[PDB]
């Protein structure tokens, strides 16, 4: 989707907010992997 | 004087009654128990370091 990240955002090269559109999904997926591992914290501490 | 013949038979009876065929099986139970934890903690350290980056 990164080509698509620059396909749908071709006129936004004058816009600073194109990088926010870039910065949006990376700020999502950094959190989703935290909580998956944060499940793994409480999952291990039970087993521990 | 305690008899030399029963003093041998006392020790020889002690050498038959021994847990050595049992405790070795008991200790190899705990080592194979603790190996399962070590083989699990390697999965943990290979996961948290994956999370930490």
């Amino acid at each position: 989707k990164d080509i698509d990240g620059l396909d749908f955002t071709q006129p936004k090269k004058e816009a600073i907010k194109q990088a926010i559109k870039q910065g949006a999904e990376i700020a999502r997926k950094i959190l989703g992997k935290v909580s998956e591992g944060l499940k793994y914290i409480d999952l291990a501490d039970a087993r521990m | 004087a305690q008899g030399l013949q029963p003093q041998i038979s006392s020790k020889k009876k002690l050498m038959d009654d021994n847990n050595l065929s049992t405790t070795i099986k008991d200790l190899q139970s705990k080592i194979d128990e603790k190996n399962k934890e070590i083989d699990q903690f390697q999965k943990d350290y290979n996961k948290y370091v994956g999370l930490a980056f």
